[PDB]
């Protein structure tokens, strides 16, 4: 089928330049006009640009004209786009979609995030009940990931053991670096008697940390 | 024998995008 | 540029009924004969989807329950009947005007029957402490709806910053909310005092929901 | 029998965008 | 015999993108 394979995500200090790629695959490159939408989370949908790429012919929305500079290669039935002078309100979601009178074709979406901020693994603390404590038919544990940067972190826990009865929630943003957390419920009998433990990968800053679960 | 024919045309290409806002009067 | 308008910001309900979104344009978008509004389905980590075009017209692929009619300035779109699958950001877009715009979005939330939230209490693990930072998280899950406010209190008496919450959203399986409350102190700080809680008010208890645990 | 013949002649391209709508009033 | 017909050509171009609008009164 149709499909829009688009690059890996992407860090940069601001000022800084980035390009971005779009491998276009299962229909002619040439006969369909490819674009550029720009998402930052918690808001619309901005259109940047478009490029025809039978020619390298270009029409940019007036506002992305200094920042995003649109290409194509019909060899490589890919489609570039170029940002440059970085500066954080650049940082978010960009897709490429391809347009046959609408958008009905996408990529996933490279994702860019601009700042200054280096890359920092994360400290995991494990979310062990109360000291003082009453015990019941169902136990929530958690575990708590804390200081991190850039964002995209992900949490298994008992090795995929339990998939549901657990709870992610999205990260946020505390004094400049990334703070997240997950629940897991289990059963009353089945901790701690078995092993409950929380992987963390965050694979930006090549690192997994593994934590087991005890209680006091 | 001989080779087959020539395929037929190939299908036209999509519309292109439409253009912006006119001037003021 | 062309502004649309969309309406309402979120709006819940239940599986089988039914659910109108409205799209307002700032001017008309009519070519000719007929009108150039497409509207989109977007799902979480996802690109969107291409659900009608021109208004009446459906997308190959989407099932009959999406029905979408306008004419003119004024469009929207409708499902009949809600399913679990539909959760989603809607966005209406016009292909009449560069640059292309989209619309400002709207939530589908299911409706439910009002759930009371789980709570749990944690002190901060002795790993961080030996860092020299103490946070205490208390997590609230599997509640409806989502109207919520927590409140922490350290030995009796409130304190109202320092602290960040996330939230989880409904899902294909998932219905009720959960949240997230860290409360991050400095080690010192922690040390200093005693007992803490977190407060929880909610639609489902007229008494105000309570965890808290003595230090030591 | 013999080889496939070969392949066909490119298509017409596709029909130009259409042309914005009216300016702001004079 | 012969053989059978090659593909189809290929699709035509995307359209030209479209032109400002006329002005106001």
């Amino acid at each position: 089928q149709v499909q829009l394979q688009q690059s890996g995500a992407e860090l940069a200090k601001p000022g800084t330049s980035v390009k971005m790629s779009c491998k276009a695959s299962g229909y002619t490159f040439i006969s369909y006009w490819m674009n550029w939408v720009k998402q930052r989370p918690g808001q619309g949908l901005e259109w940047i640009g478009a490029i025809n790429p039978s020619d390298g012919y270009t029409e940019y929305n007036q506002k992305f004209k200094d920042k995003a500079i649109m290409t194509a290669d019909r060899s490589s039935s890919t489609a570039y786009m170029q940002l440059s002078s970085l500066t954080s309100e650049d940082s978010a979601l960009y897709y490429c979609a391809r347009y046959g009178g609408y958008f009905d074709y996408w990529g996933q979406g490279t994702t860019l995030t601009v700042s200054s901020a280096k890359t920092t693994p994360p400290s995991v603390y494990p979310l062990a009940p109360g000291c003082g404590d009453t015990t019941g038919s169902s136990v929530t544990l958690g575990c708590l990931v804390k200081g991190y940067f850039p964002e995209s972190v992900t949490v298994t826990w008992s090795s995929g053991s339990l998939s549901s009865s657990v709870h992610t929630f999205p990260a946020l943003l505390q004094s400049g670096l990334y703070t997240m957390s997950s629940s897991v419920t289990v059963p009353s009998s089945t901790w701690p008697s078995q092993t409950v433990t929380c992987s963390v990968a965050h694979p930006a800053s090549s690192t997994t940390v593994d934590k087991k679960l005890e209680p006091s | 024998g001989p080779p087959g024919p020539p395929g037929m045309p190939g299908e036209r290409g999509a519309a292109g995008i439409a253009g912006p806002k006119g001037p003021p009067g | 540029d062309i502004v649309l308008t969309q309406s309402p910001a979120s709006l819940a309900v239940s599986l089988g009924q039914r659910a109108t979104i409205s799209c307002r344009a700032s001017e008309s978008v009519e070519y000719f004969g007929t009108s150039l509004m497409q509207w989109y389905q977007q799902k979480p980590g996802q690109p969107p989807k291409l659900l009608i075009y021109a208004a009446s017209n459906v997308e190959s692929g989407v099932p009959a329950r999406f029905s979408g009619s306008g004419s003119g300035t004024d469009f929207s779109l409708n499902i009949h009947p809600v399913e679990e699958d539909d959760i989603a950001m809607y966005f209406c877009q016009q292909s009449r005007e560069v640059p292309y715009t989209f619309g400002g979005g709207s939530k589908l939330e299911i409706k439910r029957a009002d759930a009371a939230p789980t709570v749990s209490i944690f002190p901060p693990s002795s790993e961080q402490l030996t860092s020299g930072g103490a946070s205490v998280v208390c997590f609230l899950n599997n509640f409806y709806p989502k109207d919520i406010n927590v409140k922490w209190k350290i030995d009796g008496s409130e304190r109202q910053n320092g602290v960040l919450n996330s939230w989880t959203d409904q899902d294909s399986k998932d219905s009720t909310y959960s949240m997230s409350s860290t409360l991050t102190l400095t080690k010192d700080e922690y040390e200093r005092h005693n007992s803490y809680t977190c407060e929880a008010t909610h639609k489902t208890s007229t008494s105000p929901i309570v965890k808290s645990f003595n230090r030591n």
